[PDB]
């Protein structure tokens, strides 16, 4: 177990249906920012380096 | 996070303010070699190639 950051989507009944690692790749580092799973075309802003 | 959304929100309108002025032009025309259109001299207004 490692201390990373996950985003979780809950259903209508409080069941975890899907999850995203916020430290896997830059695409999934983006989904944790806007709080969505499907993200439109453009430049979005993420964390700085 | 909230500060960089504010300044990049300001910065994005500085592209929109410039496109709504100069980019009213569908097509690029060539520079005419003629510069006295009836004696009206136009070398100072056209770009000097
Ligand atoms: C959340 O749980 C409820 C149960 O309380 C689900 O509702 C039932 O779903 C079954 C199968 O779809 C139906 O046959 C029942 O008629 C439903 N009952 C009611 C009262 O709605 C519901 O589908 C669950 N939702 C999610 C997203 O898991
Ligand atoms: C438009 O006016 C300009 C004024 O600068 C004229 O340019 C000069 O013309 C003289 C004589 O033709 C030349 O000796 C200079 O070298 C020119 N200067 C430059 C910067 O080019 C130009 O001839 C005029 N054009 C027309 C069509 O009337």
């Amino acid at each position: 177990l490692k201390p990373t950051t996950f985003m979780l989507k809950y259903d209508e009944n409080g069941t975890i249906t899907d999850a995203v690692d916020c430290s896997q790749n830059p695409l999934a580092e983006l989904k944790c920012s806007v709080k969505s799973f499907e993200i439109d075309k453009g430049i979005y802003q993420t964390s700085n380096f | 996070t909230q500060l960089n959304r504010a300044l990049s929100g300001i910065a994005a309108e500085q592209d929109r303010n410039t496109r709504e002025v100069f980019a009213q032009v569908k097509q690029m025309y060539k520079t005419p070699t003629l510069k006295y259109f009836g004696g009206f001299n136009f070398s100072q207004i056209l770009p000097d190639p």
